[PDB]
Order: structure tokens, then C-alpha cells, then sequence
């Protein structure tokens, strides 16, 4: 995560860079803690 | 009214119609030609015009019927041909 | 009850008139919408259209609940033209039939202000159609009633037949607006 | 209704037709197909035009292929023995645009003119063999030819053997099954020769009648009076024991042992 | 004239097929599984027919 | 319902892109998608055209 | 206006579509729908239609119901589906036109000020195209002559997305027409022109039959375009011309000729090999 | 029970069409819609309509199917006279082969619960070069099918047997978690009349002449050609009947179209001089 | 029938085709392609693609399924 | 988004799309001809790869 | 009576739909579905027209529609299926039936039973029966008991579709 789109308060639309690839914006997907992204913390991601 | 097959006008024939002799019928058809009446062109050495075109206009019940005479002569001479060929085509026809 | 009904409007040339104050387009204007309001207060599920009889019938709005809507494409109704009673209700006997829900039963609520200029014989036969057809005409006649009140009678007596109340004619007399009548009539009364 | 039609085949009881009348006027398919055939059999060789009415107009009228292709077989069966009186049916069939009727109409022709050889029947075939468009009627078309001509056996090998190298494997099944018919128990030379380079066709069902067809014609022979059979059955038992060859060749393959073995030895199939 | 057609016809139906890439083998591990790299992504384990 | 529509084709795996180039021949984009790729745009889409400048 | 239509084989099909669910189903004989298209310049492409309920009383003439609401809806939901295609215009499966055509084109007129109505006959037909486009015109005639609302033809084709000939290709391939000219297929050409050429020369016929005696009136544009015809009729008694075809058709038939000749020197050329072959095998086998 | 080997989803002309106009309509965008049609008895499965749904950026899944659009269009569609199921759905595959890939196993799963009978059909726009329609009807396998000791789907007809899968759909599992239905396209005798009308010649194309500047040089051109081919023709058969075809083949096919041009052109020119005049 | 096989071979070389390097000439039929994708195949010419100047190293369109050098 | 390269038969053209793979395309047929020479961008097709409509 | 498999199409019929033209008020629709002598009288002309509606398309195999044996019952009964629209009795007239049965008085009595064509009855929705002349002739009709026998087809009712496997966020 490189951005987090100043989280527009509520829905916060994460960002990442998958490096070679693309940059992606991205949303939380069953994760409990929806904060525990620290803006730079290594996320996890999906394929499609 | 002159069919194609004929339909080169002589200058005399021109004089005979509409009263005029025979050297200004160039210019009448000259006249002619520009409005954009006719088409076609003039050989005058031999004193001849061809009409290739005219001016289609409204006609009358008469000429319609002259044209419906001349569709049916048409007609039959495309039949003719038609089953000519196909008579004399007959195994070649898919 | 559920029934769908077809109100037909008279937009033609003669409604010019201010016999009714303030003019019969705004008097017709507020029957229509009346009318409109009562139907919906009676079994919400029923359903109104809108037919107008200009020199040829057009179809305004098809079987909708919302009378919204039939009230909207009313407010642009203009006059122009005559009237063609015998067009105007086959055109809604068709409306009716192409009706979603069959049970609701075909009425269609004319307003007949103007001249009738129809033959006697063919309102007589298209009551008979409409009465095997299972259809009930109540007709608010306002205006020529000399000329045409007549056959109007003959119209709806053809469709009672013998006890068939459910077709109706209420002749209004120049007077108020177009409404004060119709709110108690045996049309709306019922209703 | 299977099993009615084969017990009162030929009887055209008019019980038994009502019967399956009834049965055919549902719409399954299973319960179609068995009663096609049935009232087919039960007026086997009758023309009855009733029958025939009947039959003709519930195949226009149904939608279930499966009750179709009975009443093809059932229609074929009714105009049997019959030469030329039944050529306004067959005509019917053929000029119709459901390809199953087609196929009852070249089904037709064949139980029409079983046996006589007749040289119209035989050109309808092999016209429509080419021209049609649904190859499940181009392979009926020369399976009834193979049924006009068991007469003469010696012929069916000259018209089946420029059927045999054919590019539409439709086609090449029905000749393969056509040299069966007609040289069924007769053991043709010329028949087993023009069958044995079919076994190697790239096409499974295409083998798979070339067994079968193999097995009639062989049926109830020794090595003597054909010199081929040892190999033949060698090369069925290759085909089932096979591990890549594919499962409709192997079916052909054990439909051949039985036919070849049928009967205990002791029975074979002629037509006459 | 069916030979040439049949040819036509099989000459369409292989050509049909979908290619296959070429490669260059690292080393032959085991019998029947090679390692080999694919130009230009990474290099892969194959499952080598019987042919 | 039309706002809705529009909420549900915005689903939000959206590639984050440049606008390298505009035109007109109306509004066009010639986008720099992040995966490295340039994409022509003839319908410049939800955005306002707010001056989207290159 | 508008100076062609392109229609479209998947329009063709859900036009007899329509008309079969229909027909099956009771006794209507036309069925009504709206046409889905886009425009380029001036040239309609109608690529989708959808029905819409009709009901008219054959015998008044001017009884009918058109769902305009309907309309709305099906047309909002195509809409949704594909959003570069505005309706344009109307289209019903009746072989001719009705009285009613007038008045329905007035209502869709409000949903396309540029209606064209495309009268799709069903019933197949061996010499003509299958559509046939009006639009309406109402202008003062120049000739003086009192005017009324009537339709104008509007030329129309069958034309086909890549999407769509790869469907009707396959759909077709059984009873298809190879796309060469083998001599027989063209000869087989010529004579349907001949055929179509016959057909037309009839109509033609009979239209003037009718309007000389009085069953019909008569009208100027039909009259301007005959006498035109009858204008570019060639002459072939011409001498220049005779001239200019024999020499033509003989340089033809020398081309022809020469292909004679090597086609005749080739068979020759496989004879000898063929009976080479046969004697090799002749001489083998005694040997 | 079982589902014998010979089932057939009969795909009208108007569905096929549509089908593939909606695929190469939102390529490379996935596209989906239900297909209305009627089941029959238990051999066949007639897809008589077909139904777009509406783009929902969640690709083609159970969300994709809006409940408010499939109702009220069905409903509208009954009253214009298509009071027909809802017999399976149709999903484009953009390019990538005819198969299933998870949420299309996920998606026919409700399908099959809703009435297990419901196909599901993929079309590929982009690999449907013209001249080849690639189609591919779906039906899953139960769980406790392949596992409890029984074939996927019984086989009484050498019907099942006539079409070879492809290796493109073997290997995400054509046969482990889903059958193949054979097509076999449903074509009346009016729609292939109307289809026709695309191509059909004109009467004027039939008995126009070909620009004649165009024609001679075309004769001009082949019949070089074709001395070339004859020359080498010449230097052919002396040197084989000396040491003991290209040639003979191109000059064959080069008098062939000569000939045809010639005798066309000829034929064409006699008729209209005669029918003209 | 001739003819429409004919036809579907002519129609094989279409237009919408891609564009790659012919490497080498593998085998009778078939040959190794590089594509302008940077990556290389192996399939099947089409025949009488002008095998005369099919030299190794050759500019060459490709079917975009197949990558058939066509 | 790609350029032409070398305009084969008036109905082809090699187009050198931006990620840099080639394809010999379609020409639309309202786009016109002669305003597409090496060097041109214009605006293919996403999947039929045809020349849509050049660019500046 | 009743074959085995089949079974009357009384649950299946839906008010929403069903109707009646040229009805006497009197007596109503609901008298033919009682199997009581209840019954259904013609208001003007000696014609009526039914119209049944089913939730489910249903095929049809018998149908009991019977009246009294005064001389006022059907006689010919022109049976359509699946109209889009509510039909008239002009069009009743020339429309070509699906079915275009003749009873007789046999068929009217309390054990008549009419088979139709069960082939042309493989999927119904909504069926009109045109009753257009009396057993012999009457000013007024009247129709005692109606009833169809027959088999439902299998509905694919939707708007029950809901995921039955996998989360709610998967799309391709
Ligand atoms: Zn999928």
C-alpha cells in the first residue's frame, strides 16, 4: 500500500503497487481488523 | 417519340418541324443542349444530330399506353431469350 | 372492487367553451383527476388509463396504477379537432383487453362533450358488442344534450338491456365546475 | 409394446393396434419409440391406410425425436411387400423436410422393395446417398440398398465398393452395414474383401460396422470355405483386448464374436 | 477426386490445432520428466509423452 | 436507479492509470495504463472533464 | 431523410420469430415491433428489433392499440443491454401496407422524429429482398395536386456485422452456394437475371395496363423514371458497335481457343501415361 | 437416474445469433444472459430465445442475474407472446476456449438447484473465425456421481460418440466435473430462406457484363501465366521421359479459369444485346 | 465440396493476423516461429506458403490462434 | 494505440501497437485511405485489431 | 375417470386469471368448479367463452366440461391455447382452434368425459373455450362442470435464485 486515499472516512479504497505489474486500488476483503494496513504493511491481495 | 434504334434527327427533319431553315438548327440545338433539355451531339457534315437523352416530362394517357405497347414487345423478346437459353442449357443449370 | 377503467377524454375544439368555469378543458380536468383519486381509494390493485377522442382516438396512458401519471399527461391535453365516440371506445375496448390482471372488470368512463356526430344504428350495434363484450360504459354527457342526449340514452339503455345497471349516463346541466356532480353520482357514489 | 409388436407381428389385430395407438398418443419419448415400432409390426405388410394416416401425421405433429425415429421404422415396416403400391408414401417421406421421415421414407423403399432388385428403388437410393443433407439419411439410403439387392449378392460388393472409399463416414458405415445385409450368411470373397481394409479407418463407428457387417457375412463358417475368417477373429479379439481403441470399436467387436458364434453354431441369417 | 479432397479435409482439421512452445532442456531428471526453460518466462518440469 | 446502476458497474478493482494525452474530435483520452500500456478512449467516461489535464 | 436502410439477418430472424409465436398461438396476421438501430451519415443500420403488443379490428380500419408503454420499458431495458442503439423506427409482417400504417407511424414518431417502417413479408419470396422501407412525407406537391400524409420508399439491403456472417454461414453451410464461379452456377446466374429481368418487365406491364385504363392515377415520378429507362435503351444496329463486339468476342475465343488447345494437349499427355502405366503392368504380370 | 448420451440442446438460428452478436458486443469484457427455452422430455433441451443481462462489473456471476430485469422482462415477454423457462444460462469465454472455470460451476450449480435440467453454454467470439462456430453446452456431475462407483452419465444410443472433445476443455476437466451435450442447430425451412436473402445474388449481378479493360487485362496476365507454366511444362515432360505435376497442375487450373471468365463474359454480352434491343 | 475445402483454406489465411520471425525450417509441414510477442513456437505451415522464400530468419504473419505461419 | 508501419493491400496495414507487438489489421471503412502512412497513430481495435480512426 | 399419473388441474388454476364473457350475473364463474349442480348461464346470445389461467405451464389430457340435459348444454366447443391477449367473439369465430371438438350428449352427462389431442396440449398456460352453439337450440347456455385432467410440467420458477455454493464476492 503506497496511498490510502485518505480512507474518505468510511469505505477507506486502498491502494498497492504489485511492482513489475500495475497499481491497483483495492478493498478490504474478509479481514476483521479493516485498520491493520499501516499504509505501507505489506498487504495481501487476490489474482482477478 | 423516335425509338433509339433511329433516333438520329437530320437537320432536315428538324426544318420540317418547327419552322426554321436550315442553318440555325445548329443553333436551336446548340440552345438545346445548354438549358440541359438534351443531351447528346451534332455531326454536321453530314447534317445529322444524335440524341442520346431528353428531358422526360409529363405525358399523357395515349403515350402511356404506347410506352405499356412497347414494355410488351420487350417483354417478349426477354422471353424468347430466357427460354432459349434455358432449354439449350438444361444439364448445366444447378 | 377490482375492475380496470379507461377514462376517455373529449379534447376536441369545443371544449373551448366556459360554460364551466373556468373552462371545460379545466372542469374535465378536474373530474378526470377526481375520478382518478377515487378509483385508487376503492382497492388500490385497480387500474385506470387514459384515451383522448381527437379527430382520430390516441392512447395517452396504458393501464398504469400510479394515476400520477395519467394526471401529468392530462395536464397537456389541448383542444383541437372533433370527436369519435364509436373509435374512442373500441380503441378502449381494445386497452381493456390487452389488461394484466383478467379478473378486474372493463369500464370505461367517457366524458362526451360534444356533438355525437355517429348514426343511432351503430351506437346501438357497438352497445351490443360492448354488452356481450362484458363491457360498462358510464358516460358524463355535458354540453350539446339536445343533439346528441338522445342517442346517448338509446346508447345506455342498449347496454342495460333489461337490469344491466352497470352502464350508466349522467347528464350534468351548465352549472359549476364539472365535479361537484360527479362526486355524487351513481358512477362514483357506488364508489 | 416392444414385445407386443414382435408377438402379434404380422397380425394386424385390431385390439393390439388400438392399444399401442393409445400408447403412442402420449408424448414420452421411451413409451414412442417401442409403440412406433410395435403398431409397425402389427401392421406388418398391410397398407392400411388408416395406419399409415395415423402414423404419418403424429410424426408431423409430435416433438420428440425418439418417437420419430420409431414411427420411421414403423411407416418402413407397414409398406412392406408391397413393389408400387407404395410409391405415393415414399414420395410423401422423401420430398418431407423432418429428416427422420426421410429416413422412414429410404426405410420405406427398402421393406417396400425387399429382394426384387428394382432399378428405380435402387437409383432413389443412391441419388439421395449423395444429395441429402443429414448424413443419418444418406447412411439409411445405402443401408436400403444393401436390403434390395440379397437376391444377387455377387452385385452388392459393385455398387458398395465406390460407396466404401467415401469422405463422409456416414456413408461408409451404411455400405459397410449394406454388405452385411445383403451377404449376410453367404460368406462373399469379394464382400470380406472389401470389408477387411475398413477395420483400419479412422472413424470408431465406421469400424464398428465393419465388424459387424465382417460377423453376418462370416456367420457360420469354416477356414476352408473362407480363407479370412482365422484373421477376422484374431482381429476382433485384438480390438477388445486393445487398451487406446476406442469403446464404440469394442462394442462392434463383442457384437461381432456373438454374431459370428451365434447360435451355438448351428444357425444363420438369410434373408430368404 | 476424393483423395484430394480427404487431404483437404485433414490438412484443415490438424491445422486447427493449437501450437506449442520451444524450449530449451536444462537437464533430462528422471525418466520421462525433463527440466526445461521456455523462452522467455522460467523454466519448467514436463511430463514427456510416450512418443 | 440510474445513480445505482452506475454504483454497481463502479466495482473497485480499478487500475490506476495516466492521462497522458487528451484530445477532441467531443472529449477522448488517450490513457497510460500502470501496467505499462497506452489505451485510447473515445467516451472519456464518469469523469467531469474537470480540464483533465495531461 | 434518409437514403438507405441496412438490415440485418438477425432483425430478419426475429421478425419470423415474432410472426411464428404469434400464428401459433391464434390468427393475426400482421405483427408489429420496433426496429433498434444506429445511423452513419445518412444511412440507416437496423441491428435489433423487439415486439410490441399489437391488436387492430380489420374491418373499421382505424381501431388499434400500439403499446406505447410497453415501448418505454422494452426499449429502457435494450437500452441498459446495449446503449448504441436508439430506436428507429417500426417494422410489421404484413405483405402489405394497412390504413393504420399512417397513425402508427405518427406514434412512433414521438420515440423517432426519422421513421422508417420496414414492411419484413415473411412468406419467402424467390426474386426480391425481404424488406421494403417507407418514411413519411408531407409537403406541398409541386404539380398542384391535393396532398395528403403518405409514405416514400427509402431504399434498403441486407447487410451483416463479421458476428453474424460467422452464424449464418454455419447455419447455412449445408445447403450453401459455392462462393466461385463454376461455368455452371454461372450460367445458372444469367438465366435467374433473365428470369428477374422478366419478372420486373411484367410488373412494369401491368402497372401501365392499369393506369392507361383509369384504375389507377397516374403518377409522374413512376412516368419520369420509365421514359428515362426507355431514354438509355442502347442501339445495337450501330455499325461502330458491331464492329467493336466481333472484335471482342473474337479475342475472347482466341483465349478460349488456346484453352482448348492445351487442355487438349494435357488429356493426351495422361492418356499416354494411363497406358504406359497399364502395359508396365500387363508386361509384370505375364512376366 | 441418468442422463442418457445422446441429449441434445437444439440451439435455434435466433439464439445462435444472438448469442455470438452479444459476445463480439462487449469483447474482451465477459457477457452473459439467460436462455429461454422448453424442455422437451429427457433427450432434448430447445433454446428457442436467448437473453441478455445487463453488464454488472462483477464479471458473470449469481449477482450478475438482477432479479428485477429477468422478472419483468420475462414477464413482458410472456405477454408479447414467449411464455416460456428459463432454461439455462449462456456466459461468453473472450478468446480463451469453451470451458468452465469455478464461478461458472459456482453460478450453474443455482441453476441446476433452481431445476435440474438447465444447460449452460460458452461461446468463444473471438476464436469463432467464420466458417467455424465454437459452442460448447455444459452440465455439471454430482458429487456423489463419479465417487460412488457410476459413470457420469449413462450411454443406450452411439449417438454420444460421433463429436471428440477438445484438449483445450480435457484439461480443466470436460469429464471430472461436468458433461458435454452435443448442439445439433434447429433450422426451419423459413429462416434458411430469410438467411439466404444475405448473400443472394441480384438479377442485375447476375446479367451485368465485367468492365471490359478489366477483363482483357485479366486474360492478358493469366495467359502469360500461363506460357510460363508451358514453357516449363515442355522443359518437364522431356526431361521425365528422358531421365524415365507443378506444371501440368497450374496450367490445369489456369485454362480452368480462362475458360470460365471467357465463356461467361461472351455469353453475358450475347444475351444482353439480345434482351436489350 | 472440393470447392468449400478449397474456400476454407483460403479463408485459413485471413486478416487480422500477427506478425513474427520464421527461425527455422523443422521438418516437412512444420517450422519454429518467434513471434513480435518476444516469444517462440512450433506449428505447422500452412501449405504452398511460398517455402521458396520461407528462409530461415523470414518475415511472416501467423494465425493469432495456432500461430500457424500463413 | 499504435502506429502503421507499412500499409499491405489497401485492406491490410502493419500496426505496431505501444507494448510493441505487430499485426497486420483492417482499415474501417469510413476512415478513409492515404491518411494512414508509416508513422500514423491510430486507435485498433481492442480484439478484431482493426484501424478504427487515426490520431494526431 | 382418472388414469394413474394424471390428476385434475384445479390447484393449479389461479383467479388472477380466470374470466368469462358473456356471463349472466346471476350465476357467476364459481358455479362450474363445485362438482354440485351449480351452474354458469349465457347472458346474451347463445355463445360463451371461457378463459382459464394455470401457474404452471400444464398439459392437458381430459376435460369434463359438462352442463344439464334440457337441450341447454355445448355442442361445439372451439378450444384455444396461450392467447396473449383476452380474445372477442369475432374472433372466436374464424380463429382455427387448437382443438375443435363436437360433443354429444353422451359426452354432456355426468360420466362424459372428452379426450382432446394430447400432443397439441404438451405446454398450457391459458386456454379459451369458445362454446358457439347449444345441444340444440337454446336462447341461453348453460354449463354445469369444468375441469382438466392432466399433468404438470416441471416450472423452473424464478426469482428463487440464490447462491447455493461458494462466498457472495466471486465474479470471474
Ligand atoms: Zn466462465
Amino acid at each position: 500500500c503506497t496511498k490510502i486515499i485518505n480512507a474518505d472516512s468510511e469505505d477507506p479504497k486502498y491502494i498497492i503497487n504489485v511492482k513489475q505489474f500495475a497499481k491497483f486500488v483495492v478493498d478490504l476483503s474478509d479481514q476483521v481488523a479493516p485498520t491493520d494496513i499501516e499504509e505501507g504493511m505489506r498487504v495481501g491481495v487476490d489474482r482477478n | 417519340t423516335r425509338p433509339a434504334n433511329h433516333r438520329q434527327l437530320t437537320f432536315e427533319e428538324i426544318a420540317k418541324s418547327a419552322k426554321i431553315t436550315v442553318n440555325e438548327v445548329e443553333l436551336l440545338v446548340m440552345k438545346a443542349l445548354s438549358v440541359g433539355l438534351v443531351k447528346g451531339s451534332i455531326d454536321e457534315v453530314d447534317k445529322r444530330v444524335h440524341m442520346t437523352w431528353v428531358q422526360p416530362r409529363v405525358l399523357d394517357l395515349q403515350q402511356i399506353k404506347g410506352m405499356k405497347d412497347r414494355l410488351e414487345f420487350w417483354c417478349t423478346d426477354v422471353k424468347s431469350m430466357e427460354m432459349l437459353v434455358e432449354h439449350q442449357a438444361h444439364d448445366i443449370l444447378t | 372492487v377490482l375492475e380496470s377503467t379507461m377514462v376517455c377524454v373529449d379534447n376536441s375544439e369545443y371544449m373551448r367553451n366556459g360554460d364551466f368555469l373556468p373552462t371545460r378543458l379545466q372542469a374535465q380536468q378536474d373530474a378526470v383527476n377526481i375520478v382518478c383519486h377515487s378509483k385508487t381509494r376503492s382497492n388500490p390493485e385497480n387500474n385506470v388509463g387514459l384515451i383522448t377522442l381527437a379527430n382520430d382516438c390516441e392512447v395517452l396512458t396504458t393501464l398504469t396504477p400510479d394515476t400520477g401519471r395519467i394526471l401529468s399527461k392530462l395536464h397537456t391535453v389541448q383542444p383541437k379537432g372533433k370527436i369519435t365516440f364509436c373509435t374512442g371506445i373500441r380503441v378502449a375496448h381494445l386497452a381493456l383487453k390487452h389488461r394484466q390482471g383478467k379478473n378486474h372488470k372493463m369500464r370505461i368512463i367517457a366524458f362526451v362533450g360534444s356533438p355525437v356526430e355517429d348514426n343511432e344504428k351503430d351506437l346501438v350495434k357497438l352497445a351490443k358488442r360492448l354488452k356481450k363484450e362484458k363491457v360498462n360504459v358510464d358516460i358524463i354527457n355535458f354540453g350539446e344534450e339536445e343533439v346528441n342526449t338522445e342517442k346517448l340514452t338509446a346508447f345506455v339503455n342498449t347496454l342495460n338491456g333489461k337490469d344491466g345497471t352497470g352502464s350508466h349516463l349522467v347528464t350534468v346541466p351548465p352549472g359549476p365546475s364539472l365535479a361537484d356532480a360527479l362526486i355524487s353520482s351513481p358512477i362514483l357514489a357506488g364508489e | 409394446s416392444l414385445g407386443l409388436g414382435l408377438a402379434a407381428m404380422g397380425t394386424a389385430r385390431q385390439d393390439v393396434y388400438d392399444l399401442l395407438k393409445t400408447n403412442l398418443y402420449q408424448d414420452d419419448a421411451v413409451t414412442g419409440e417401442a409403440a412406433g415400432l410395435a403398431l409397425g409390426l402389427v401392421m406388418l405388410g398391410s397398407k392400411n391406410a388408416q395406419a399409415i394416416e395415423d402414423m404419418v401425421g403424429y410424426a408431423q405433429e409430435t416433438q420428440h425425436e425418439k418417437i420419430l425415429r420409431g414411427l420411421a421404422v414403423g411407416i418402413a415396416l407397414v409398406m412392406y411387400g408391397r413393389m408400387e403400391e407404395a410409391d405415393a408414401l415414399i414420395e410423401s417421406l422423401c420430398r418431407d423436410k423432418d429428416p427422420i421421415l426421410r429416413r422412414s421414407g429410404m426405410y420405406t423403399v427398402a421393406m417396400a422393395y425387399c429382394g426384387s432388385g428394382n432399378n428405380k428403388a435402387i437409383r432413389r437410393l443412391l441419388h439421395v446417398a449423395v444429395s441429402d443433407v443429414n448424413d443419418d439419411v444418406r447412411r439409411a439410403a445405402v443401408e436400403s440398398l444393401g436390403f434390395i439387392l440379397f437376391r444377387t449378392p455377387e452385385q452388392c460388393p459393385s455398387v458398395v465398393s465406390l460407396l466404401s472409399e467415401s469422405y463422409n463416414p456416414h456413408v461408409r458405415y451404411g455400405a459397410a452395414m449394406a454388405l452385411g445385409i445383403c451377404c449376410a450368411g453367404t460368406g462373399n470373397k469379394e464382400a470380406i474383401n472389401l470389408l477387411e481394409p475398413m477395420t483400419n479407418d479412422p472413424v470408431n463407428y465406421v469400424r464398428q460396422g465393419a465388424l459387424i457387417a465382417s460377423a453376418l457375412i462370416m456367420i457360420q463358417q469354416t477356414e476352408i470355405t473362407c480363407p479370412k475368417v482365422n484373421q477376422f477373429r484374431q482381429l476382433y479379439s485384438k480390438v477388445i483386448n486393445d487398451k487406446h481403441d476406442d469403446v464404440m470399436a469394442k462394442f462392434g467387436a463383442i457384437l461381432a464374436q456373438g454374431i459370428l458364434d451365434a447360435g451355438g453354431h448351428n444357425v444363420t441369417i438369410s434373408l430368404q | 477426386l476424393n483423395a484430394k479432397v480427404r487431404l483437404l479435409r485433414e490438412e484443415l482439421q490438424l491445422l486447427q490445432e493449437q501450437g506449442s512452445y520451444v524450449g530449451e532442456v536444462v537437464r533430462a531428471m528422471d525418466k520421462k520428466k525433463v527440466l526445461v526453460k521456455v523462452h522467455p518466462e522460467g523454466k519448467f518440469v514436463v511430463d514427456v509423452d510416450k512418443n | 436507479e440510474n445513480s445505482e446502476k452506475i454504483k454497481v458497474n463502479k466495482t473497485l478493482p480499478y487500475l490506476v492509470s495516466n492521462v497522458i494525452e487528451l484530445l477532441d474530435v467531443g472529449k477522448c483520452a488517450v490513457i497510460k495504463t500502470s501496467t505499462r500500456q497506452t489505451y485510447f478512449l473515445p467516451v472519456i467516461g464518469l469523469v467531469d472533464a474537470e480540464k483533465l489535464k495531461p | 431523410a434518409v437514403q438507405k436502410v441496412v438490415v440485418h439477418p438477425l432483425v430478419l430472424l426475429s421478425v419470423v420469430d415474432h410472426f411464428n409465436r404469434i400464428g401459433k398461438v391464434g390468427n393475426q396476421k400482421r405483427v408489429v415491433g420496433v426496429l433498434l438501430g444506429s445511423w452513419q451519415k445518412k444511412v440507416l443500420d437496423v441491428s435489433n428489433s423487439f415486439a410490441v403488443p399489437f391488436d387492430e379490428d380489420d374491418k373499421d380500419d382505424s381501431v388499434w392499440f400500439l403499446d406505447h408503454d410497453y415501448l418505454e420499458n422494452m426499449y429502457g431495458m435494450f437500452k441498459k443491454v446495449n446503449a448504441r442503439e436508439r430506436i428507429v423506427g417500426w417494422y410489421h409482417t404484413g405483405p402489405k401496407l394497412h390504413k393504420n400504417d399512417i397513425a402508427i407511424n405518427e406514434l412512433m414518431k414521438r420515440y423517432c422524429p426519422n421513421s422508417v417502417l420496414v414492411i419484413i413479408d415473411v412468406k419467402p419470396k424467390d426474386l426480391g429482398l425481404p424488406t421494403e422501407a417507407y418514411i413519411s412525407v408531407e409537403e406541398v406537391h409541386d404539380d398542384g395536386t391535393p396532398t395528403s400524409k403518405t409514405f416514400e420508399h427509402v431504399t434498403s439491403e441486407i447487410g451483416a456485422e463479421e458476428a453474424e456472417e460467422v452464424g449464418v454461414e454455419h447455419l447455412l453451410r449445408d445447403i450453401k452456394d459455392t462462393t466461385v464461379g463454376t461455368l455452371s452456377q454461372r450460367i445458372t446466374n444469367q438465366v435467374h437475371g433473365l428470369k428477374g429481368l422478366n419478372s420486373k418487365l411484367l410488373d412494369i406491364r401491368s402497372y401501365l395496363e392499369k393506369v392507361a385504363t383509369g384504375k389507377l392515377p397516374i403518377n409522374h415520378q413512376i412516368i419520369y423514371q420509365l421514359q428515362d429507362v426507355f431514354n438509355l435503351l442502347p442501339d445495337v444496329s450501330l455499325q461502330e458497335f458491331v464492329k467493336a463486339f466481333y472484335l471482342k468476342t473474337n479475342d475472347q475465343m482466341v483465349v478460349v481457343y488456346l484453352a482448348s488447345l492445351i487442355r487438349s494437349v494435357v488429356a493426351l499427355h495422361n492418356l499416354i501415361n494411363n497406358k504406359i502405366a497399364n502395359r508396365d503392368a500387363e508386361k509384370k504380370e505375364g512376366q | 437416474p441418468a442422463v442418457d448420451t445422446a441429449e441434445q440442446v437444439y440451439i435455434s438460428s435466433l439464439a445462435l445469433l444472438k448469442m455470438l452478436k452479444h459476445g463480439r458486443a462487449g469483447v474482451p469484457m465477459e457477457v452473459m444472459g439467460l436462455m429461454l427455452g422448453e424442455f422437451v422430455d429427457d433427450y432434448t433441451v430447445r433454446v428457442i430465445d436467448v437473453f441478455a443481462m445487463p453488464q454488472s462489473g462483477t464479471g458473470v456471476s449469481v449477482e450478475a442475474v438482477d432479479p428485477v430485469f429477468q422478472a419483468k422482462m420475462l414477464d413482458m415477454l410472456k405477454q408479447t407472446g414467449r411464455p416460456e423457462m428459463v432454461v439455462g444460462w449462456y456466459h461468453s469465454h473472450p478468446g480463451f476456449g469453451c470451458w468452465l472455470s469455478g464461478v461458472d460451476i459456482n453460478t450453474q450449480q443455482s441453476f441446476e438447484a433452481l431445476s435440474e435440467r438447465a444447460v449452460a453454454v460458452v461461446v468463444d467470439p473471438i476464436q469463432s473465425v467464420k466458417g467455424k462456430v465454437v459452442i460448447d453446452a455444459f452440465r455439471l456431475i454430482n458429487a456423489n456421481m463419479m465417487v460412488l462407483g457410476h459413470e457420469p452419465r449413462q450411454t443406450t444410443s452411439n449417438l454420444g460418440h460421433l463429436n471428440k472433445p477438445s484438449i483445450q476443455a480435457l484439461i480443466h476437466g470436460l469429464n471430472r466435473h461436468y458433461y458435454s451435450i452435443t448442439i445439433n442447430y434447429r433450422k426451419n425451412e423459413l429462416e434458411q430462406k430469410m438467411l439466404l436473402n444475405l448473400h443472394k445474388k441480384s438479377w442485375m449481378e447476375g446479367l451485368t457484363l465485367q468492365d471490359y479493360s478489366e477483363h482483357c487485362k485479366h486474360n492478358e496476365s493469366v495467359v502469360k501465366e500461363m506460357l510460363e507454366l508451358a514453357k516449363n511444362y515442355n522443359k518437364a515432360v522431356e526431361e521425365e521421359d528422358k531421365m524415365t505435376q507443378d506444371p501440368k497442375r497450374h496450367l490445369e487450373e489456369h485454362v480452368d479459369v480462362l475458360m470460365t471468365s471467357n465463356i461467361v463474359q461472351c455469353l453475358a454480352a450475347m444475351l444482353d444485346t439480345v434482351v436489350f434491343k | 465440396e472440393f470447392l468449400h475445402a478449397q474456400e476454407e483454406v483460403k479463408r485459413i489465411q485471413s486478416i487480422p493476423l500477427v506478425i513474427g520471425q520464421f527461425l527455422e525450417a523443422v521438418d516437412q509441414n512444420t517450422a519454429i516461429v518467434g513471434s513480435t510477442t518476444g516469444s517462440n513456437y512450433y506449428v505447422r505451415i500452412l501449405s504452398t506458403i511460398d517455402r521458396e522464400l520461407l528462409k530461415p530468419n523470414a518475415s511472416v504473419a501467423l494465425h493469432k490462434h495456432s500461430n500457424a505461419l500463413v | 494505440v499504435g502506429e502503421v508501419l507499412k500499409q499491405l493491400t489497401e485492406e491490410k496495414f502493419i500496426v505496431k501497437a505501444t507494448n510493441g507487438p505487430r499485426y497486420v489489421v483492417g482499415c474501417r471503412r469510413q476512415l478513409d485511405k492515404s491518411k494512414l502512412k508509416p508513422g500514423t497513430r491510430v486507435a485498433l481495435d481492442m480484439t478484431t485489431l482493426t484501424i478504427m480512426r487515426y490520431l494526431p | 375417470d382418472i388414469p394413474k399419473g394424471y390428476m385434475d388441474l384445479m390447484p393449479f388454476i389461479n383467479k388472477a386469471g380466470c374470466e368469462c364473457l358473456n356471463e349472466s350475473d346471476e350465476h357467476g364463474f364459481d358455479n362450474c368448479l363445485r362438482k354440485d349442480t351449480t351452474f354458469l348461464e349465457s347472458d346474451c346470445d347463445e355463445q360463451l367463452l371461457i378463459t382459464v389461467a394455470f401457474n404452471q405451464p400444464v398439459k392437458l389430457y381430459s376435460m369434463k366440461f359438462q352442463g344439464p340435459d334440457n337441450g341447454q348444454g355445448p355442442k361445439y366447443v372451439k378450444i384455444f391455447i396461450n392467447l396473449p391477449r383476452s380474445m372477442d367473439f369475432e374472433e372466436a369465430e374464424r380463429s382455427e382452434p387448437t382443438q375443435a371438438l363436437e360433443l354429444t350428449e353422451d359426452d354432456i352427462k355426468e360420466d362424459g368425459i372428452v379426450p382432446l389431442r394430447y400432443v397439441k396440449f404438451q405446454n398450457v398456460n391459458s386456454v379459451t373455450i369458445f362454446v358457439q352453439s347449444n345441444q340444440g337450440e337454446e336462447e341461453t347456455t348453460r354449463i354445469s362442470y369444468f375441469t382438466f385432467i392432466g399433468t404438470p410440467v416441471q416450472a423452473t420458477n424464478m426469482n428463487d435464485f440464490k447462491r447455493v455454493v461458494g462466498k457472495k464476492g466471486e465474479s470471474h
